């Protein structure tokens, strides 16, 4: 059924650069909003980008304003998140989900990215 | 104080029983005089509506999410979000302008569509009163001077309810409700901690969004919410400020309800005649006349409105007698002929000194209020509307 | 380390009734009525198993149950069976400029 | 004249008093009989309703002014007039294609907004009836031959009330409305000089403008107007025709009120049973009894609709008796299968040559009316119908 | 089995006739003793609506007919189709991505309607109750044991109808009607062969398409029809499935009527007090006395809702005499505090063995329905929901 | 007033090939559907074309599917009618008509095609 | 011969009332109720005399009636004059597949 | 707040030619109807010449159709009248006005103009 | 001169309440109640002080006031002041060929 499959995501070190992909499948694509979510270690869940079904409507975090781009490319189904000046604060699992109805409805299975100096 | 019923109120038969017919109204009692026998007082308690069923809401402060927006460029279809079926939310389609500079080939208009869920805040409910279902309790207690108090409980379609007295022996009482207005025409207005009683028709024409008592989406939210002119990408929704204040105003002209401090779903009524016939078994009754009232009397609560087209009048009787106060009203201070109704049955002052309310119905128009006779009347002057359902 | 508070650890035996909270503050919760709960197996995706506070998506078997008083709003969980060892987590939309806020986590042990 | 009441009618109690059970009907009349002591008639004279609320108004004619346009060219915004948020203006919003307007390009589209204001030439008027306010008034004279005219008037919550009359002494009249129409599902429609009865459903699903009672806007004003396509630089805005024609149609199968008079407000009925419960000090009463009527009858004025689904008539007595008139509704000429409700109370002839009026209530369908006994009977064929709401 | 009559329930004065008391209920007679002549029962047959208004119609399945396009290129003008101005079709209008491939000579946004004739194949019907002709029929047949049986039938407006009975006399029975449910704020609703009694407003927030019960055009047909998007020059229209199934579902929680088996428009209910008074010639009647059951009572059908907000019970009394049941309802099992309402009159039981039916309001939230008294008393644990107006 | 004037029957052999013009006048014809309707001997009346006002959506019997081709020039006011591989079963009184309300409104005087080898 | 059931003709004598029957089978007249009527007078072009089964254009005199009872559509002409001497069809919108069908024709001769 | 500025008038000779000017400021110019009223000796006021918001509606009075002329600039928020072929009725003093709800809302001072051989 | 007719010149005492009336055909202003009223300082602008009959702009005194009957329209001035010395305008919505008519003008003197 409805699929995202994360993928990029490993190690690296701080200063760096590092692009995350999310493949979707089982839905349109272009109807629906994406954002991408971390889970660093010893904190709660939390959403630092959010883009809407054209990628018109963009939205960040403070922590990832400037650094962090999300894009999406609704013909191959593909929804991007290219992280530059990767901190230690940024070592989290990475998720990317799907949001309709006001809620966060389908995940994918999360890609971890580690930031060790 | 207890009012005394006369000779004609009661029969008493060669066999069988005595009937008695009282009409009962709130906070006025009346008592039945047997010789030999202590006096029976017959009191109406209360009259209730219990529970009545919520038939709307009416939202008068609204919450939105953000906005939500797909859009399309030029020859690439509708834009659609999945929220235009929730019935939650609050979308609307139209066409902004699409070309290079926003990211489309060719240039021309795009579609576009934005949605924003809806929330109410804070709404006004609305109540349907079922009259086969309006409560009304009599008391009953034998003069004190087993004088224990029977409490009697019924409901428009059980009208016939039975208890027994000391001496009296068995009884059986059979009342019927007549309501001071008519609830087939109005609701019960909830808003805060306050209530109202409303017409209907004003309520249903309000501008608010409203949503049913059986439950569903709010219907009509475009009168809280406004969605500005797109700019090539973005629509702004605004959710209209608070309401209240407009609704709270237009309840100024409207009577009110109080909750039972305990029940809290108990709407007591304040008017309203209960009509009965108390059945008993053969005794003989004592009766009681009344001299009309002759002396000078005097307002103690000047005649003010009810808030159901009715006077309410509160007058004093110091000197004469227990004596039945002449009430009419009329016309011009001429003829002193009676052009008003009495509402009020028997308005009868018991001891001197007493204090005595009198419902009346003016004609609409110029009337004057008479009550006495003679030179020693007092006269007052009343104004009549047109009684608007609302505002 | 979080904005809604869930306990870290619950546990309980096979078929019992077991409840977790997720304490929010005023404005994160009280508003909008609309909280999710999600399930998290190791190494796989979430799995939305509860939205707009006690709506259950399609497949969600009727042991979870959502309710909401105030702050806090609770996922149960009855007739504990062994899959449901798994992480919870809850999230609120708080308000149109933070839009999402988390729950911590919190595991969920059968006992067996 | 005026119809004894019978030795059932009335009670004669050991102690307490008598009580007189008298259902009354309008032009009908009763007369209590005293031994040693003039006649008292007691008649029912109107049945009203005063000054009910207006609930909403519909428009039948519109008209309208001059159409306010503002036009933008393609890529340039929408365009607004500040019309579009007031009330009574209507408007519509459409989009421009070729180079229509202050110059504009022949590619693209442009946005235009047409705004006319919205006045209302003539309503209908729709008044709600509250029926806890429904007026009735009773007569009491003694029979001239104090015979002085006793007027009692009355409201649904003020059923009892007083009076005193020479011999009979004080009175308290207990009595009670029984209306012939549903005004739960009624208005009072207002027109014109004209005025009728209507279901509330039936005016509230007309296709016509309509405001609410509490003011505001007009609101659905697309039943009566209608904004014509572009034509090269001007938009045509229609108001249709008059309706007032369609709805007097529509108005045809409905039964009509009559103003009062001098008080145009005062909308007096024609059905309707009042049931008192006259209550006199003790004192005996002469009885009267009557035979059911053996001659022949004749119909004055034929069996005719009234408006509200039952049957009037009107028989003559001119040779038998002061007599009660058999009347029955069966499905066949072989009688006795009253399949009829039969409203009038004992319609009785007083002397001889009299016209008595009937009223009947028949079954849905094919039914014979019947008047009167054996062979010299009056039968009359009836058909009624299905009892829709309007139109 | 019938109920006799107690001393109080009727009156017999010196002079005049005399006056019974009967508060008659469905399946329960009540008869009148006399010394020296039969006994007379006196029965409510039936309380039954004959034919009313259908007030609305409520579509649950759709037919549509092919769909009609008119299109347009861009810049070449609006779309119109003459079906627009049709009452009975179902229009939409909107822009479609025109181009070289579709036969048009510039890319945009083209104009296009699509039309299709709306018929409702199946449709629920809601039926206006006039409460002025809600028809009661009473039977009095003298007790075998002129014998034959009097069938008097009456309606709310004529509430007094003439009887004769040998021995007794002649005989006027003035009654009144008090219904189960407010008709006020509630429909007849027929689907199929089914019927129910739905709230008003309930009926009328249905999300289905409607039409007048005086005919006309059928409104809000978008809750059956849906239009797609569109293609080139294409608009598929879909005429949503049948649902009878959600209707039916969302009518479990509302009481069943039923049409008679005869007349077929008769709709048979069968709650309601009729409170008579029967005025007879004078003649000394025979009462009873009933006293308290002090037996042990049991649950023959335990108690059970009645959809109009009471709850009924059907005792057996297998020992104790002909006696009253003493029925409360209080909060706690401890002493007898009655919070309820009883509705049925006289819960006696003429023999032994016999099954009683009892009616009960019980207030909101937890109760205790206590039947009987000691050791030897019947307990039943009630909880009373906030009585919705439906779904 | 509303004038439909049906030409081009005549007599044509089998296998021949004919086409009807229809020339419609007083209403404006590029708003109203139209169609082709014939009378056969010995059979009812029987609708063979229809189409739309823009002549977008085209309709066709199956005895006639391959072989008639119904177009229009609303410019002209013409609805045409191509009738091509003519058999026996096509000689007939062709009417043409216009369609509005799902109920055929008003109809030419028809002509005649009759095909004889 | 046709899909609708009409008689192959019917006479009647001035200022008689006469009925034509259009009989068609179920699932061609009964689910839309939308059946017109049609008058030929030879060598002209047919008009339209009755529509919506009960309903009249303008310009035609109130002697057509129409009415519809299941299966059977008829037209009755009452007070029958002389130029109503004509074919008479009958149309029924069957369905969504094949949209129209057509009565075989009813002469109406008017004896004179 | 809403000002108006009327300019322009003076004295001319008939035959002649003038032009009146009208800026406006305080509100948007480019969304209410505007019109032209003067104030004859001796006579009633009269409005003489009325404008739609876009400049696509004009409508005159048959005193002046043939010779005056009502336009307006909205770009530089300014509304003129072009007073030709002027007779020695039209010595007035002329008001430049908005319109709003069908009703005369905001004037200006005014300016005059007198005509004398 | 004039469509609308109303007195040339009104005179008034301070604190007096005085009314200007304006009157026209029938049809001029019994259709739209659509009438306005104008208050003119010399060389100064013209201000709208009443509009749709009854109906008072933000920032007009209390005092001033609108009415109308039949074909008279008539402003009253109550509480008068020594600044409203000025000449009152009236303008009624005619019909859709001529739009509007206004009236002579009234001049409004307060004696001091």
């Amino acid at each position: 059924e409805v699929q995202l499959v994360e993928s990029g995501g490993g190690l690296v070190k701080p200063g760096g650069s590092l692009r995350l992909s999310c493949a979707a499948s089982g839905f349109i694509f272009s109807d629906y909003y994406m954002m991408w979510i971390r889970q660093a270690p010893g904190k709660g869940l939390e959403w630092i980008s959010y883009i809407s079904s054209s990628g018109s409507q963009i939205y960040y975090t403070e922590s990832v304003k400037g650094r962090f781009t999300i894009s999406r490319d609704n013909g191959k189904n593909l929804l991007y998140l290219q992280m530059n000046s990767l901190r230690g604060e940024d070592t989290a699992l990475y998720y990317c989900a799907t949001e309709t109805g006001w809620r966060i409805d389908t995940w994918g299975q999360g890609t971890l990215v580690t930031v060790s100096s | 104080h207890c009012i005394g019923i006369t000779d004609r109120d009661f029969i008493e038969g060669v066999h069988g029983g005595t009937w008695v017919s009282a009409t009962l109204e709130q906070d006025k009692c009346v008592t039945v005089m047997a010789p030999d026998k202590p006096s029976l007082d017959i009191s109406l308690q209360t009259v209730a509506i219990d529970g009545p069923a919520e038939a709307r809401k009416v939202c008068y402060s609204a919450v939105l999410t953000h906005v939500k927006i797909n859009d399309k460029c030029p020859s690439t279809g509708e834009a659609h979000l999945a929220e235009e079926n929730d019935g939650d939310n609050a979308c609307k389609r139209t066409y902004s302008d699409r070309g290079w500079g926003n990211g489309c080939g060719l240039f021309g208009k795009g579609s576009i569509v934005a949605c924003a869920k809806f929330t109410c805040a804070k709404s006004m409910s609305l109540f349907e009163v079922d009259q086969t279902k309006i409560q009304y309790v009599i008391r009953a207690q034998l003069h004190v001077g087993n004088t224990d108090i029977k409490t009697l409980k019924f409901d428009a379609l059980s009208g016939s309810q039975e208890a027994e007295f000391t001496g009296y022996g068995k009884a059986t009482l059979e009342c019927q409700v007549q309501t001071a207005v008519d609830f087939g025409n109005s609701y019960i207005a909830e808003m805060e901690k306050d209530s109202w009683i409303v017409d209907r028709q004003w309520a249903q024409d309000l501008t608010l969004p409203w949503q049913s008592g059986s439950g569903g989406i709010w219907r009509e939210m475009h009168h809280l919410v406004e969605f500005e002119p797109p700019h090539a990408a973005t629509i702004r929704v605004l959710a209209l400020g608070n309401q209240e204040g407009s609704l709270k105003t237009a309840l100024t002209g409207a009577m009110r309800v109080t909750k039972d401090e305990n029940d809290n779903n108990l709407y007591k009524l304040h008017g309203g005649h209960v009509s009965c016939r108390v059945k008993l078994s053969a005794l003989t009754l004592k009766g009681t006349s009344y001299k009309m009232c002759t002396d000078k009397m005097s307002f103690v609560k000047n005649p003010t409105d009810t808030g159901h087209g009715t006077v309410v009048m509160q007058v004093k009787v110091p000197k004469g007698a227990p004596c039945k106060i002449p009430v009419i009203v009329a016309d011009d201070l001429t003829a002193a002929v009676n052009k008003g109704i009495l509402v009020t049955v028997n308005p009868i002052a018991s001891t001197n000194d007493d204090e005595v309310l009198i419902e009346v119905n003016p004609p609409f128009g110029d009337s004057y209020i008479i009550v006495g006779t003679g030179d020693s009347r007092l006269t007052y002057q009343w104004h009549k509307e047109g009684s608007s359902i609302g505002k | 380390q979080a904005v809604l508070t869930q306990p870290a650890s619950v546990s309980g035996s096979p078929g019992q009734s077991i409840t977790i909270s997720c304490t929010g503050t005023g404005s994160n919760i009280e508003t909008y009525n609309l909280v999710s709960w999600y399930q998290r197996h190791p190494g796989k995706a979430p799995k939305l198993i509860l939205y707009e506070v006690s709506e259950r998506p399609s497949g969600v078997s009727n042991r979870f149950s959502g309710s909401k008083s105030g702050n806090t709003a609770s996922l149960t969980i009855s007739g504990l069976q062994a899959e449901d060892e798994a992480d919870y987590f809850c999230c609120s939309y708080a308000d149109t400029n933070i839009f999402w806020v988390f729950g911590g986590g919190t595991h969920l042990t059968v006992l067996g």
